[PDB]
């Protein structure tokens, strides 16, 4: 197969300004008709690829004039102009010249923005989970930067580490933050032998409560 | 809107398992209809096509045997069966099409989430998260679900600007996400905030009302 290579598994850029994109074929993709049979797509978390660019050079159908691309017959470029909030999310390249087609492994986009300290909220166990015999507390690390961050767990006092699961979300769309979520798990009657439980997050901020406060 | 395909099948290793693609309109049989395959996390690896009208396939030869393209013209349809299923085929498929005169549109379907697993079906259990006894945040946890994916929302949708979806989390083989929404202090409670979570692997949809914490 025709072997496409994206060297750069990411590339950082300042919104506003402007952003280059490479791929490599093993192959010349131009052909013996003039056009050379080279694609871009842009794929966001949670959503379908979409087609950016189709022969190498011409722009697909709603897709903005700041977007373009170039190449020769083994290496191509696509450019983003004046990069906006949005256009966060993995760029693949992929070529249309010869049985199988194939893909690039992706190159993510990664805006730079100001550093911002997260905006931190903690949540006791619902009381209808009480009755399943478990217990969770949650805790938000929301619209944060950038994305390195560390919590921290504390029942009554001490550090806890056993029990706690962490998720982090993409890169915002819209404001270029990060987010984590961090649940801690007990059983309903350990939960029920301790009333302080605090988190804290080092990006220090802490949020905490006491079981019985209601 | 123009390739219609399930959002999941839970399948047990060395079973086989049906992919369907209902395409709308009236050229299901003028082009040709491509497969494609995402592991979670990871990149896009084509895995062939058909001309719906004459039946003529190309295979990727890393899919020989493995994939099995046909079509239902009668019903504009495109199927893919994969078969002797193993861990590595649990990943995201896509059909996709090009569009009949223009080369500058690619339309894809939501892909389909195969898991290959032993275990059974389960229903997630929902908890509402109301604020510790300006701004306030509010949560919803699914907890305890099988296999991925569940879809949750805010006020059916109503409420989308403040919210933060996390990637769920395995854990003694089910599957747990949280969600946040942060909105104005004047908005809640004096206004209605409504967790709305759909398993459709259980064929389960419910709706948590989110309400001030009480002396219980």
């Amino acid at each position: 197969e025709i072997v496409m290579t994206q060297a750069a598994p990411s590339v950082p850029v300042t919104p506003g300004e402007s952003v280059s994109i490479s791929c490599r074929s093993s192959k010349s993709l131009l052909h013996s008709n003039g056009n050379t049979y080279l694609y871009w797509f842009l794929q966001r978390p949670g959503q379908s690829p979409q087609l950016l660019i189709y022969r190498m050079s011409n722009l697909a159908s709603g897709v903005p004039d700041r977007f373009s691309g170039s190449g020769s017959g083994t290496a191509f470029t696509l450019r983003i102009s004046r990069v906006e909030a949005e256009d966060v999310g993995v760029y693949y390249c992929l070529q249309h010249l010869e049985y199988p087609f194939t893909f690039g492994a992706g190159t993510k986009l990664e805006l730079k923005r100001a550093d911002a300290a997260p905006t931190v909220s903690i949540f006791p166990p619902s009381s209808e989970q009480l009755t399943s015999g478990g217990a969770s507390v949650v805790c938000f690390l929301n619209n944060f930067y950038p994305k390195d961050i560390n919590v921290k767990w504390k029942i009554d006092g001490s550090e806890r580490q056993n029990g706690v699961l962490n998720s982090w979300t993409d890169q915002d769309s819209k404001d270029s933050t990060y987010s984590m979520s961090s649940t801690l798990t007990l059983t309903k009657d350990e939960y029920e032998r301790h009333n302080s439980y605090t988190c804290e997050a080092t990006h220090p901020i802490v949020k905490s409560f006491n079981r019985n406060e209601c | 809107v123009q390739l219609q395909q399930p959002g999941a099948e839970l399948v047990k290793p060395g079973a086989s398992v049906k992919l369907s693609c209902k395409a709308s309109g009236y050229t299901f049989t003028s082009n040709w209809i491509n497969w494609v395959k995402q592991r979670p996390g990871q990149g896009l690896e084509w895995i062939g096509n058909i001309y719906p009208g004459s039946g003529y396939t190309n295979y990727n030869e890393r899919f020989k045997s493995k994939a099995t393209l046909t079509v239902d013209t009668s019903s504009s349809t495109a199927y893919m069966q994969l078969s002797s299923l193993t861990s590595d085929d649990s990943a995201v498929y896509y059909c996709a099409r090009k569009h009949y005169f223009y080369d500058g549109v690619v339309y894809w379907g939501q892909g389909t989430l195969v898991t290959v697993s032993a275990a059974k079906t389960t229903a997630p259990s929902v908890y509402p998260l109301a604020p510790v006894c300006s701004s306030v945040t509010l949560g919803c946890l699914v907890k305890g679900y099988f296999p991925e994916p569940v879809t949750l929302t805010w006020n059916s949708g109503s409420l989308s600007s403040g919210v933060h979806t996390f990637p769920a989390v395995l854990q003694s083989d089910l599957y747990t996400l949280s969600s946040s929404v942060t909105v104005t202090s004047s908005t809640w409670p004096s206004q209605s905030i409504t967790c709305n979570v759909a398993h459709p692997a259980s064929s389960t949809k419910v709706d948590k009302k989110i309400e001030p914490r009480g002396p219980t």
